[PDB]
């Protein structure tokens, strides 16, 4: 139980790639380790637990973490990220096998997976707004990964992050941000003057 | 088997002492308050190993707890402050079964200096572009929740009555309206996307839905507009032809 740490508070892979989030302990007495997940709406849920019965310890959704007491460390890989697995995922250790004592906890690993878009045309449009307040919003849509959004300058207007979306039925996900403004000068044709595509249609 | 907190969101002003409270079904003998921020993981304030008992986490300065019957575990803020503004986290434990840790599902708490401050959100919804369609065979609705404080909102789309989850994309982090204010007010967005097929048809309904968390009927109101309470906003479009 005494101490533990998660060193790398951020981690970004690609959809398919190698997952290592770190955990690292210290204990003046024999540690009892877990793994705990935490995804977007939702709680705290056991991913894996060691107690002092095996080494190599297979967990849920895929995740299986080494207890190696010559390092002090038990980290938690997964073979293939998959977009599901976004979340922060918490380490934790304890003076009990089953964690009935108090769980010191380390500071969190959020983990974001960077989507392999399939076949992209990149493009902005304009959306009717539905009522008459003549504040369009404007829609970079369907851009490669790679591509960033950057904020605005001018500040009556208002850009948001890039966004990941899967229709699972179809098989399909793809990227988009929104810009908008109550400036009947707004051109959507320019917004979004920042690390843009030559290939985008209108 | 659940540990249910009385209240999953909360807006409080600085100076007012403050009831988190922590409720558990399973005859446990160990309760935990902890908190979660974002950067420093989770953090013990207080933990108790029976009825009356105490002990002091790692960050106990400024909180009070309470266990009063085996049941409950009542955390109190003296004296809110903002750097108490925090999502806390209620757990509980058997000694002997084997387990572990059940958590609640939390309660956010967002310490401000002044009640007139919150706002409940207005919700347009944003159509379909005729060119995406035409470009993709998709239709793309947006929803904009905007004129919201503090940052408490529960974003979610409807497609004839039963909640999809299926090709929404809602922003992880809003935007403030003002970001040269201290406190100003925030922006959210959302997005839905289906075929143009489900889009062109007349018979199918979209709403967007927009849970906010204020005020409870016990706050002191009596300003201008309405009370700034937990309500659901919507908005609504029909597909077209």
């Amino acid at each position: 139980m005494q101490s533990v740490t998660q060193l790398g508070s951020h981690v970004s892979v690609s959809e398919g790639a190698l997952v290592l989030l770190r955990c690292n302990y210290s204990s003046s007495v024999p540690p009892y380790l877990f793994w705990y997940v935490q995804y977007p709406n939702q709680g705290l849920q056991l991913l894996l637990k060691y107690t002092s019965a095996a080494t190599l310890v297979k967990g849920i959704n895929g995740f299986e973490a080494e207890f190696k007491k010559s390092e002090t460390s038990f980290h938690l890989t997964k073979p293939s990220a998959h977009m599901s697995d976004a979340a922060e995922y918490f380490c934790a250790v304890s003076e009990s096998p089953f964690g009935n004592e108090k769980l010191t906890f380390g500071t969190g690993t959020r983990l974001t997976i960077i989507p392999n878009i399939q076949n992209p045309d990149p493009a902005v449009y304009q959306l009717r707004d539905s009522k008459s307040s003549d504040k369009s919003v404007c829609l970079f849509t369907d851009f490669d990964s790679q591509t960033n959004v950057s904020q605005s300058k001018d500040s009556d207007v208002y850009i948001t992050d890039k966004c990941v979306l899967d229709m699972r039925s179809m098989d399909f996900k793809s990227n988009s941000a929104v810009a908008w403004s109550n400036k009947s000068d707004f051109a959507c044709a320019n917004a979004f003057n920042n690390s843009i595509i030559p290939e985008d249609t209108f | 088997v659940k540990v249910t907190q009385s209240s999953r969101y909360l807006v409080k002003r600085t100076g007012e002492k403050v009831f988190l409270e922590c409720v558990q079904d399973m005859d446990h003998e160990n309760m935990f308050w902890y908190r979660q921020d974002p950067g420093l993981g989770l953090r013990l304030i207080y933990f108790s190993y029976d009825v009356k008992m105490k002990e002091k986490g790692d960050i106990p300065e400024g909180y009070s707890v309470s266990r009063e019957k085996k049941e409950r575990f009542s955390l109190i803020l003296e004296s809110a402050s903002t750097n108490q503004t925090s999502m806390y986290l209620c757990a509980s434990s058997s000694t002997g079964l084997p387990y572990g840790y059940t958590f609640g599902s939390g309660t956010r708490l967002t310490v401000v200096e002044d009640l007139n401050k919150v706002f409940p959100p207005e919700v347009a919804v944003f159509e379909p572009s005729e060119a995406e369609i035409s470009h993709t065979q998709k239709a793309t609705l947006v929803c904009l929740a905007t004129g919201f404080f503090p940052d408490h909102v529960e974003l979610s789309w409807w497609v004839n009555g039963k909640e999809v989850h299926s090709g929404v994309c809602t922003d992880p982090q809003p935007l403030k309206e003002q970001p040269a204010l201290n406190d100003s007010r925030y922006s959210l967005s959302s997005r839905l996307r289906v075929s143009a097929t489900f889009w062109q048809n007349p018979r199918n309904h979209f709403r967007c839905q927009v849970q906010f968390y204020g005020l409870s009927e016990n706050d002191e109101w009596t300003q201008d507009r309405a009370k700034p309470v937990t309500q659901i906003v919507s908005a609504e479009a029909w597909g077209r032809a």
